[PDB]
């Protein structure tokens, strides 16, 4: 599993492969691993996928709840706070084999410049959360491929369209290098999955635009 | 109730 | 004195039951067919117990409706401790007779309701439908040809009496069934069948369109 | 109460 | 005479809920509109239960907070345990006359107030959206027009049946809402809509300028 | 008789709201101002319950005591378990309300307390500051100017609503609250305020030389 | 063991093998693994025969008490939320091993599409589930060898005769490679047990005809 | 006194 | 109780 | 009627506390004396509670015990708790209010007695000590100078207040406490000193030789 | 990770590192070890950087619990207590893995000598407080070259600008012999964060003056 | 009662 | 009328309390010198509680006995807590007067029995013998020359303040405690003395020829 | 660690060392290990550091509260049994490392000879103790050398300058066959800390003597 | 009861 998330002015975007293994053995080829947690948020886990499901779920209602309860949606600091709450939760499965890492996107309203609003934060296995600096943070097996190709990517990150290309680019890397992450898939047509939050909400990218930009990565590289 |  | 306490809530109990809706319970060849003057196509007043084993009320709504859901618990409860078999109609009714004299004599407010606990034969089979109408004090007879409950009893029942026919089928039953309760229309009717030739669930519910070609 |  | 005591427990929910003001849930094209009689600003009377579903009430503020927030998590678990789409407005319906009963049975001062459960069809679906009105002893009502609570109920609920039309756009709904309610500002008012055709959550807030323009 | 029983808890209530000091809170440039005339030179009725929510009490010491470190409590907890920016006053106002109508249904004998919450704006932020006035049974209301606690309400709150103006910097503020006060010296006299223009903690007390230089 | 799944236009098919052994002595040769959950879903649980029959009884428990308390049947998503966590409340006795692995095959009554109304789920270890797309799935100790069988099958797949002929196939390819499934018992009589579901509901297969399909698969073979 |  |  | 009630248990406290013999608290140079009437060598009316802060009552010897045990026990965990230095005379006082509140409210029979906490400077620094009075209700109240409890209190306190000076000295101090409190001998009376030139541990009791050379 | 806290006449400061490691791997380049707890004391915690940001959120919510419930700040021995019963509260998980060590810098404005009012206090794991008299220290992995360069540079403070730049020094040192403490990063422009305390409160020390003092120090160094 |  | 009721119950107590024998402890040269007039030879109403202190009592049989017990297990816990002579006679006191006082506060039946503690000085050692009387509603008087308990104490009482004489032997005190009780035989009689000539445990019984040959 | 007490004509006195390690590394130079637990019994605890502070505070705790609650100061037996149930209840926390021994010294008021009541305990690891009729006792890791110094240099102790010297002396033996206890430092000018309990009650030793005695005992050994 |  591999899951990208870079911030672009304007906003941010999150894009996730689609395989599932079993040890050696491919058990799913069209894994959703990115969420649309709220209208502004965005979230995906890494990991057992049972938990990864789990946890998403899980944090969506929770944040759901905190915002039919008081009226008001809780502000980005609580929402990292609960997913960390929930990780350090997490642990001491996770010291089993039930290792779910999750990996927050989010565009805060709050902010005092919309043009950079968008906001990515990391955490680790014990509970402890980093709001990203750099601009792009990655989770999975295929983690350090992608970010060593965002690093070189991310001078090209101008808008949307730039961040999402870049975004599917680290994720063609990290297939590349690691066989437990699944690239664009031609013959089934099976392409990750991105989400794309600025201003007007979090949207989940088309599947034809993802696929345009697969298409176009592969032709370069051939 | 029923004393039968 | 305690008799004149126990003579109020008695009283209560008969007068809210007094001010309710009629609820017909009547054995045909096919099983057991409910009718009720139901105008709300939400509240469901008459539902299915376990396999064979269907539950008809009358009276304040939310205190059969918690009694149906005991009701269904333990029949679920029995059936998976045993087998599906070993569920009866007789425990059932023992059951909330059990329930309901505690609560007439314990709890302060008395349950103003009346229960008719239906069953039939197994699919392959030859019984007769046993009907058992258990009352507020926790009273419980056994009454094997039709259960009327709720509002007005006496002239309803005295019509199911002179008009009364064995081994009736289902469209004459239920002719039968809505003119006693008039003594009403297709609509505000809420009807269902404990079927004995189906394999395994008997309760089936007639609504809509199946209600008018019936009648 | 309710009673339909 | 416990049934003295009852009688003067139902006069006192009356005029609990006489002196307390109104609000209305009427259908329309697009779902159902909330308007509400709130002189205050932070205190909301209207608020969302479930993706489809919305809660409106009249009383006084704690009770019906306290019923809102029980309504709000029991949803919420409900939809954790199995789905979304398996939390209906009629199974809240049902537990709030089951706890509204329970209050008004055991507590020494019983919680006045009156409760409306709305819920609109999912995406993609037509149904007609359904409205269910629960009372301080746990009476439960499906109305299938509009839905008036609070204050003097019936000028403003004949003015509603006067004025009302199924099938009406916002714009007109609205100001249907708002001259029956005069029977009053742009505000003083809170102004909510259960829309369907919203993808997943259909409650919406109508606030400040956007109903300064559609009023 | 249940009608004599909540008459007279709630005018003992009232008397116990009388037998208090009288407490102003008012909205001025900087944000709320606090003062009360209290003899004590120890016991404090003016408090802050987070960092840019502060707490006001006119009534029997012990029990708003109880009542503001149950509300610190809670404050600490919510901003603990969220964000701090994620505790209001309004939330705190609602708690306050629903645990003060719980002390007056359930409880031997009610809590005679007045309470006021204040809330200012986060630095760097503009809002206009809110005052939620919380009476004994519950009630809860959005005052947008000032609210006049214990003693005779009728003749300061008057003094007020002609004397106080919007935008009053600290020493008008204070020069009209200690006159309206009157209907006091600088001693016997506890003055505070919530000062948005701090950081991130608004609550500060002027005491002592400062606080006579004020006036 | 092994039981297969498969969708076909208008339903799904669910076929299951009739061997129970306890190491390698053959204790049990007409051992029913597929059933009828509701009449519109049947489940198949792989593993144990003990743990499989109980989580069978307790589901069927459970749908049927949920469909009786609220008067309306579960949704498709609901059934499978109440299996997966039957199924992760089973870890700590799958680690003294007692596992059981379900494969639910349904007909969502309520999709736009009654002709791809039907749905295979598959579950993992942990909890975890997957609504198969590919419209095939496979659970037991010969999965592996049924699977790769339908991949090479599917194709011929075109009503309900055509789907059952081809389950009934992949269960002799997995007996066939697997000493832990039973294959058809021509001297005993004892055949695959098979379950259709469609608008009308779910039906057991007749005995008849998975005798005379598997009577055709082996007189090919020959 | 609260009914709003 | 003190009322201040 | 509750007010009945509440004045029959105000008055059983007052003539409780009315029926015990005197005991007086005064500041002097060095600290803070206190004198009581008590002519039982064994039972104690004065006691310290923490580093600095000592304690006094008039009333019934198990109650006001029982409170002197919680007291030294609240102020033993919060010393260890925190720090010595953490624990004041004033958060003693507070707690004392409020457990003598909940004891009228609640307990069958309030407790008839009047506390008397005294604090004193800590060792190397200047500070006035402080007199809290804690009544029977609850009720807490500051004394600059001295506090009188229990029996009659108006000849003794009529007597020391116009024969009271500040800053006296302990022989002076002893003279006038036992002057003020015969309108005694040099037995039959407990005396002890919150000395604030003690370097951590303030109180002492005065018995035996030094006593009556004092006195 | 490297914390270092100094006294100088009329004060206290207290400077830490940015750099986070999982194991070999920097992951992160901007942390701040270094907490204002109140208005008179900051603590810095060493160890997990989870557990860090945990025990410094904790401990500030129990300062300001106590300072508005009693009306008056803690001593500050009190707070010196709370913080080592944290720690030893820690011990079981210190054990297991999470482990803090903390270092507490605070001015008593209860003392009598206000020159000599800054005080410094270490914590061992088992929950034990010293008050420092020596006027340094140091927490973390490269604590003993920090502790060792203080030593040595400790008779050039003679107010707040010099222990600053002897703090930094010390930080310097610590990440030259240290390679999980992150040294001045001039590409990037990120330095060391310092909290500087006197008679007049706890002010985070602005990034220039800590920029131009690195600066200074590499360009002796060179 | 017991008040010394 | 509550104070009606507590004075009921009071005189409940002294009626109890009156019907009973008398038990003189008298403090001698030797040490403490309990008589009893007990008619039977199996109860026994003087007993030891520690090893230098003794116990006597009055009144109702099982209350006392029971009361016995608490103090003996209270007791022989704080000496295993911390040492045999941390013990002392007025820490049983205190906690007899404690629990009699909660006894008739709480309990809806008052105890009574009077209760007398005598502690005498340990081996080695010169101290006026201590003795505690201890009431009904838990007043503890501090009793230097002797304690009489149950019936009629005023003559018993007057005898003795006419012939105690301090400081006499065994012999003589035996003598003026029969004979002041009288204003009797061998048998009928139950006497003890704690002795504080015994090295650990002062308490000795004087039975058989013993008593016999002592008067 | 190392503290020595011992009995003189008319009292008794107590000194420790100044040295705390962490393994074989000096980590502080100004313990204090001897606690003026009330009036009249002073205590001093080796082992652990963190336990050693811990265990005097909360004894000298309980000593108070039953003084305050009783009126009366507890007997010395009473003393030392509160003391051997703490050393007892700490049994479970001694084993994984968290060691603390106590050595308790005392003006026993209640002895009919004031010249003989002075008395020292020692405490055993499982909580048994002993009143050491010997005049003096150490507890520590050079406890043994102290005492076999102890053992020559007690026919010189005739009042409580010659106890005082001696017990320097005996700690001065120790500090030179053992590297976890500290010596007299000449440099810092750090020296072991003394208290004389006599009838008057229990007195801290001021540096100034503690100086003169180990600044002659270095001159005599040189 | 008894009073012995």
């Amino acid at each position: 599993t591999t899951i990208v998330a870079l911030k672009y002015p304007g906003g941010v975007v999150m894009a996730g492969d689609r395989r599932s293994t079993q040890g050696n053995m491919i058990s799913g080829r069209d894994v959703r691993k990115v969420y649309i947690t709220d209208d502004y948020t965005a979230t995906g886990i890494a990991g057992t996928a049972a938990v990864a499901v789990e946890f998403a779920r899980l944090y969506a209602v929770e944040l759901e709840h905190y915002e039919k309860l008081e009226g008001v949606p809780l502000t980005f600091a609580g929402k990292i706070n609960r997913l960390a709450i929930m990780v350090r939760g997490n642990l001491a499965a996770a010291m089993q084999g039930l290792l779910a890492l999750p990996l927050l996107a989010g565009y805060d309203i709050h902010a005092s410049d919309p043009q950079s609003a968008g906001r990515i934060v990391s955490f680790d296995a014990a509970g402890g959360w980093n709001i990203e600096e750099e601009g792009y943070q990655a989770v999975g097996s295929g983690s350090l491929f992608a970010k060593s190709s965002m690093k070189k990517l991310y001078s090209q990150v101008t808008d949307g369209d730039s961040g999402l290309r870049v975004a599917v680019e680290a994720l063609y890397d990290a297939a590349d290098d690691d066989s437990a992450t699944g690239g664009p898939d031609l013959v089934r047509g099976i392409f990750p999955t991105a989400v794309i939050i600025d201003a007007d909400g979090a949207v989940d990218v088309p599947e034809s635009r993802i696929a345009e930009l697969a298409r176009a990565i592969i032709e370069s590289r051939s | 109730g029923q004393y039968l | 004195s305690p008799e004149q306490a126990m003579r109020e809530r008695s009283e209560l109990a008969r007068k809210g039951i007094a001010r309710a809706k009629s609820v017909v319970a009547l054995a045909y060849a096919g099983g057991v067919l409910f009718v009720a003057e139901n105008p709300s196509r939400s509240l469901q007043k008459i539902s299915e117990l376990y396999d064979r084993v269907g539950f008809a009320a009358a009276g304040k709504f939310n205190e059969f409706d918690n009694l149906r859901r005991g009701g269904i618990q333990f029949a679920d409860t029995r059936g998976y401790a045993y087998d599906r078999r070993d569920v009866t109609g007789r425990q059932l009714a023992n059951v909330y007779a059990q329930t309901l004299g505690t609560i007439f004599t314990e709890q302060a407010k008395p349950y103003e309701v009346e229960l008719c606990v239906a069953e039939v034969a197994h699919y392959g089979e030859t019984k007769r439908p046993e009907l058992y109408r258990i009352t507020y004090d926790g009273s419980i007879a056994d009454e094997p040809h039709f259960v009327v409950m709720g509002g007005t009893t006496e002239p309803i029942a005295n019509a199911l009496k002179e008009s009364y026919a064995e081994n009736a089928s289902l469209t004459d039953a239920l002719r039968i069934a809505v003119a006693a309760l008039r003594a009403l229309g297709v609509a505000s009717l809420e009807v269902a069948v404990l079927d004995a030739n189906r394999p395994r669930r008997a309760f089936r519910r007639i609504t809509g369109s199946a209600l008018q070609a019936l009648l």
